[PDB]
């Protein structure tokens, strides 16, 4: 059923007359008079019309000798068992020069709410590889952390050693790993493809990559297809899967312009009225199920413009999400690699993945230790540079000499260097060591002498 | 032969009825005078027409004929040394048909010469089974470029007959033996400008440029294929910049694009760079560089064209294989183009007015540069640099014109008015500026150099850092007040900033610094910054060695006049401030 | 004694100048972007109701 | 022929509705005439089908719509040109206002006129002698040249504007400047500054000036300063003539495109200008420059108040972005009892480098400006660390700075209103008011260079 009534073109937008059975945001297809095929979407249907946005732009259309196809379907997603190892777009077709896939069932990318009383809560912790993540912010399953950086703020080589390092312990579950890359450079993609492949990790994880220049209606669509592929990773299979995506500024940026096109509004900051509201409906989806052995969890990288969290989009995000992880730009631009500030960073549900049978006994007590010791050093370092060095107490000094040792040892380990749970621990325990066993106020008589050098 | 009728007239937008036949963005000729238009838009009859010229005296009723193509630019020999209009119409020759000193309007002109002789010396030989991009043979438009004539995309075949010898650009060349026919080809194919040209694949740019600007070249490099964005106010330099690198890049073509700008600033170009002389090319600038002028009072909506235009004649020479840098001034003014069609279009606006979809149009822009390999299988590899020059209103980088460009780019050159007022140039701002490719041009360069290049600016840079914090309590506890060996860090970081750092690009010796002079400057400093370091540590008095070093700091402030050729000057400057503290210490 | 008044001269024009400076600033700043926003947002509703 | 229709759709503000015509064009130039016999020009603004809107110049007080006509001129707002315009004054429509004799008009030309081919454009670079130091060594100003001033309501920046203009002389050269003067929506006082300076330096015989008041029409401000480059291109390019173009208020026209603006419902920019205001505002400023085998030159000086004496404002940015630098005024300074208050720092001039060197000036006019912005940079700023912390907070290079940055404001750039001085006077002055800095700190000039001229 191929209409040749178009009536209208202005923009992106087109405007199909006299159809029927149309529905909201159906997927359509243009054929046009070259044989040029396009896609586009309902963005709003009247009684003898209908408006649709095409994909792939409206440059050289015939409006007479062109034709649109409905068909009948929103944008679906092909599941199948076969998809851990290839690479796909930001609509879910392949990438990757691969056999193509036979799909077990479509489904529909924005997916459904979880009955609150359906949730179950999680306990198990997440190993990330890196110290200051898996220490002192330490990742939870199905917990919901962002990381905030800025433009030139490593947040690429992050992103990759997270899902190279990140896996689950002891648990006999397979570990899935869906990545989602939203409007990104081609270095920046060819980037993370290539670093996936090499590690193995490729194996072990699912690629949905959107280059910057690809069409901003399926910029919105590239997390919404990776969500529903963790969800079919996790609910159906009963695996542990961590979501990964970047950047979040720019599925905003996109969410912006196909708001003009509806001539929507926008609410605040330019971004539109439901930004908070269309956050949620994709950060919200993650967490365990009661009876089921699924996990999902994610973490969604964003720059925040000219690092300001005050932002929409970091501020917005925070009422979403459980804690932050904030990179610094002082820090970068001292050689911290990867340059976390821990004061402003925070886990809300670390406690929970912390502890005997998931961690050492001693992950609390000196994880406040080492936070507390830090600010004090910030501060002794900071007087320290107006009132001189011999204003200081010499063990003001030795909390100073402390402060940058935690840095430059501890917090930085490298964007290639894999940091095990134990072996950060007693590191913190070495570094502790510096200060003498008087200050040490909030770790207990069994833990002190059993851990400290 | 549909002809049109405008039925509404609104500035650099015409409304015309009976445009059933024609399309999209299809090119036009309005009114009675037939100026160049484009079609932009098409309701039911009615077609909506973007004007790339003033419209000033048309009215309903005048006629409006489609041409049934899209904005293209014709790629063939004598289109280098050759500045260009935003549609690209010789200016040279506009002034030579039109005979005023002025634009005039409705006048139509063919971009190259059509009737000039260009020797071919064909370099592919008969029956041979040949793809699209694939070279055929050569025209040596320049002394130092080589004009490699290519197949044009579509046609695969086996080639028939070809020779060398004299011809223009409309004789056939070659014959190539398609399957859907015969079909002969010529030595000029013409392209859209709003579509990437295709490509085999795309590489990740390595190897650093030589802008012979110290401050841009050490701390925050660009490499070849590589985008960089020069954000800043009025007076702060940009133009300057990308002058500075057309002149002295190492590349093998440039293509400024002067969109929105002075007019000056392009008669000044066309007046000099036929007189300046420089290497790679042992010839002239102009046959390396490529025009594309569009001022400010010049039509709106040629601004976007003019940036299209220069963007498709740089992946051009791409794909022949050449190093291609594009300057782009002002992107901003592409911007502020968009915004008034969009007011015009009265469309729903983004942030600042700008349109929602410049977020996405910049990005097609800069996804269309980088090395990448050729089409055919000779897998010539190509590069595209970008230098644009985005001006953000008041200096305030929050912007989104500046906001969407450092998302897609990998080099941001923040420019500030603070330096511009010390007259700091270039005034580049060493704390904020970041270059992505730091850490692997260092690798390439301290290979090439085999000095401990890497170590060296990486140091450098700190001594700059920690400038900046101790300047902070400068204002709190005073200058002898405390850190008395953080005197020397500032005292040298001084040197950085005044004697590395500050380019003045007038001179006619420190316009440009070759990478191996480049480097004794930085070496002869942080040398000094730990030689100070050696005699703080023995107990020599700051205020003697200072002393010492106005001695021999006089020299290392002229360190940037003296000559390529004789760097040993500044090597043995070196061996002299290792003597001070032997007979200054004792 | 003298580097006392030196100190004591520093604390008094930083607590006296500088920071209020500073808040009244930041302030009449916060108003300014206030008020260009939602005066930015009334026109949007015109260019909506067009 | 002569075209003229009796249906006048709607009146409202500034805009008036025609329907039922054919043939018109668009930026027509129109006659509105009432009932009663009066004659008011206007200008088509927009044409569609049988429709055409117009903007009224004179307003639109008193006109009954059935009973006005409309007349069509067929030709877009032009201006009679003459060499009888030299020695007269005009309104903001370029009608005679001084009582002079009917003049024969040579051509009329469109005010919108043409971008100059950049082929045909050649470069500017005769240094012009301004007689103020500020200008002519630090922030060079040559002929051809788009050089705004940028001040504020209060600041005196008619003076600084009526001193160039009988202080303009350029070297090698017995070229005496033609200068025209563009008043837009000003007031009496402000006007007949100019116009009693004109008289008492004879300049007014010497140049054609375009009067448009603050009890004139508002829309007729959008015409003058295009009847005035108009003017300008004319006598310079066709007539050969050397003219110099003086535009105030620049910001009252800016003020008249937002009115009609306004009451065209467009989509508003920033602050409600128009979203094409830097396109307009380009399309006055770029009208400047030399030409090949021209002899005549068009140089360019307008001035403005920035609204809230903010830079950052639309007005002054946009003027920035395009012209040839900008010359700032500062309450600061002013209050200081500087003349002219003139803020070196913040401003600027894109022409300085071609414009000076050896042939044209001395070869140290490169080397002491450089080195005069970074020392008062320093001082400047060590003066204001010295009224917070005191005098003894600072150290004895510091005080040699804030001492010497003072001295600079009260010598340098205060010179008088009424007092001329040669490029070479400057240049000597230059260097004794740097002299009283040690060699060694003085790290941006040759020090060949510096021996030859040091005092
Ligand atoms: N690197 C530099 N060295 C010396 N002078 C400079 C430099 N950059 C800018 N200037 C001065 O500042 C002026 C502004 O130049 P321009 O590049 O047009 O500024 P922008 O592009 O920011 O508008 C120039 O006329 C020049 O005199
Ligand atoms: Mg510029």
């Amino acid at each position: 059923k191929e209409y040749r009534t178009i009536k209208e073109v202005v923009g992106p937008l087109m405007a199909v007359e006299k159809v029927s059975g149309v529905k909201y945001e159906e997927l359509i297809e243009v054929r046009m008079q070259n044989g040029e095929i396009r896609r586009g979407q309902v963005l709003e249907v009247q009684e003898d019309k209908a408006m649709v946005q095409i994909f792939e732009g409206t440059s050289g259309i015939n409006l007479k000798n062109s034709s649109v196809r409905f068909l009948g379907h929103p944008l679906q997603l092909g599941v199948s068992e076969d998809m851990i190892g290839r690479v796909f777009d930001g609509l879910g077709r392949p990438k990757d020069n691969g056999p193509e896939i036979l799909p077990e069932k479509y489904l529909d990318i924005n997916g459904e709410v979880i009955n609150p009383i359906a949730r179950d809560y999680p306990d198990e912790f997440i190993q990330t590889g890196i110290s200051a993540i898996d220490h002192l912010n330490t990742l939870v399953r199905g917990q919901k952390l962002p990381v905030f950086s800025g433009s030139g703020l490593p947040h690429k080589e992050l992103a990759a050693q997270i899902a190279r390092q990140a896996t689950v312990l002891d648990s006999s579950d397979d570990f899935a790993v869906v990545f989602a890359a939203i409007g990104i450079t081609f270095e920046e993609a060819e980037f993370f493809m290539e670093d996936f492949r090499q590690t193995g990790a490729i194996d072990r994880s699912v690629m949905f990559m959107n280059l910057a220049n690809d069409p901003a209606i399926e910029r919105i669509a590239t997390p919404r297809m990776a969500l529903t592929a963790a969800e079919y990773l996790a609910y159906e299979k009963g695996m542990h899967v961590l979501v990964i995506m970047t950047d979040m500024t720019n599925y905003a940026e996109a969410l912006r312009e196909i708001s003009a096109a509806r001539r929507e509004v926008p609410g605040r900051r330019g971004y539109p009225g439901y930004l908070y509201t269309n956050l949620a409906t994709l950060f919200e989806r993650a967490g365990r199920i009661r009876g089921l052995k699924g996990s999902v969890t994610q973490i969604p990288i964003l720059t925040m413009p000219e690092d300001d969290k005050t932002h929409p989009i970091p501020d917005l995000t925070g009422y979403i999400t459980e804690g932050q992880i904030i990179l610094t730009r002082e820090l970068y631009k001292s050689g911290i690699q990867p340059p976390i500030d821990v004061l402003p960073s925070l886990s809300r549900l670390k406690d929970k993945g912390t502890g005997a049978g998931k961690t050492r006994e001693d992950h609390a007590a000196t994880m406040n230790q080492l936070f507390a010791a830090y600010a004090q050093g910030k501060q002794a370092k900071e007087l320290a540079v107006v009132l001189g060095e011999s204003a200081l107490s010499d063990i003001d000094k030795i909390y100073a000499k402390f402060a940058e040792r935690f840095e430059n040892e501890y917090v930085n380990q490298g964007f290639y260097t894999n940091r095990t749970i134990t072996e950060t621990l007693d590191l913190g325990w070495e570094l502790l060591a510096m200060l003498p066993r008087t200050e040490l106020k909030r770790i207990k008589d069994d833990l002190l002498d059993k851990y400290l050098p | 032969m549909q002809i049109g009728k405008i039925i509404k007239v609104s500035g650099p937008l015409v409304m015309a009825e009976n445009m059933s036949e024609a399309s999209i963005q299809d090119m036009c000729l309005v009114g009675d005078l037939g100026v160049i238009g484009e079609i932009i838009e098409m309701r039911q009859d009615v077609a909506s027409i973007q004007v790339y010229e003033e419209t000033s005296g048309i009215g309903p009723g005048e006629p409006v004929r489609s041409t049934g193509e899209a904005l293209s630019v014709e790629l063939g020999p004598g289109i280098i040394s050759q500045m260009f209009d935003g549609i690209q119409r010789p200016l040279d020759t506009f002034m030579e048909v039109t005979q005023s000193n002025f634009l005039g309007r409705g006048v139509q002109l063919p971009a190259l010469d059509h009737e000039k002789q260009w020797w071919f010396e064909a370099t592919i030989e008969e029956g041979t089974e040949v793809s699209a991009g694939d070279i055929i043979g050569y025209v040596d438009e320049t002394k130092i470029i080589q004009h490699k004539i290519m197949v044009p995309n579509g046609i695969k075949g086996t080639v028939q007959k070809i020779e060398s010898g004299s011809f223009t650009i409309d004789d056939p060349i070659c014959v190539i033996e398609t399957e859907q026919g015969l079909k002969e080809l010529t030595m000029m194919q013409k392209w859209p400008v709003r579509r990437g040209r295709p490509i085999k694949q795309k590489l990740n740019p390595d190897v650093p440029m030589i802008t012979g600007q110290r401050v841009i070249d050490t701390f925050f490099p660009v490499t070849k294929g590589g985008a960089a964005a020069v954000p800043g106010p009025f007076g702060a330099g940009k133009t300057v910049v990308q002058h500075q690198i057309a002149k002295w890049s190492d590349v093998d073509l440039v293509v400024y694009v002067g969109c929105g700008e002075r007019g000056n600033e392009m008669t000044d170009v066309v007046n000099e760079f036929p007189e300046l002389i420089d290497p790679n090319t042992g010839e002239s600038l102009m046959e390396r560089t490529v025009l594309i002028a569009n001022t400010s009072n010049m039509p709106v909506a040629a601004r976007e064209a003019s940036i299209y235009t220069g963007i498709t004649i740089a992946e051009y020479f791409r794909d022949m294989g050449y190093d291609v840098a594009i300057m782009a001034d002002s992107t901003s003014r592409w911007a502020e183009a968009l915004r008034e069609m969009s007011g015009r279009l009265e469309e729903m606006p983004g942030d600042e007015g700008y349109p929602a979809y410049l977020g996405s149009r910049l990005a097609e822009y800069y996804e269309r540069s980088g090395r990448v390999i050729a089409l055919g299988s000779d897998q010539r590899e190509g590069s595209i640099t970008a230098i644009s020059a985005v001006s953000p209103s008041g200096g305030d980088i929050s912007e989104p014109v500046t906001q969407n460009t450092l998302r897609v780019v990998k080099v941001f050159w923040g420019l500030d008015s603070s330096l511009a007022q010390k007259r700091h140039f270039p005034s580049i701002n060493w704390i904020q500026s970041y270059s992505l490719y730091s850490t692997e041009v260092g690798r390439y360069m301290d290979q090439i150099l085999q000095q401990d290049w890497s170590d060296m600016v990486t140091e450098g840079m700190r001594i700059l850092q920690e400038e900046e914090q101790l300047n902070e309590i400068v204002r709190l506890v005073g200058i002898d007040s405390l850190s008395d060996n953080d005197r020397l860090t500032l005292e040298v970081a001084k040197s950085i900033r005044e004697d590395y750092l500050q380019q003045n690009a007038f001179d006619d010796v420190d316009t440009f610094t070759s990478r191996e002079k480049q480097f004794n400057m930085l070496k002869v400093i942080l040398t000094f910054g730990k030689e100070a370091r050696k005699a703080l540590s023995l107990g020599a008095y700051f205020n003697e060695i200072m002393e010492g070093t106005v001695a021999v700091r006089e020299r290392i402030s002229r360190s940037k006049y003296i000559p390529e050729e004789e760097l040993a000057k500044i090597s043995s400057i070196n061996e002299e401030i290792k003597e001070t503290i032997q007979l200054i210490v004792s | 004694a003298e580097e006392i008044e030196k100190t004591r001269r520093r604390v008094n024009a930083l607590e006296y100048m500088t920071i209020p400076q500073l808040e009244e600033t930041i302030y009449y700043i916060k108003m300014k972007l206030e008020e260009n926003e939602r005066a930015e947002v009334t026109r949007l509703i015109k260019v909506k109701n067009m």
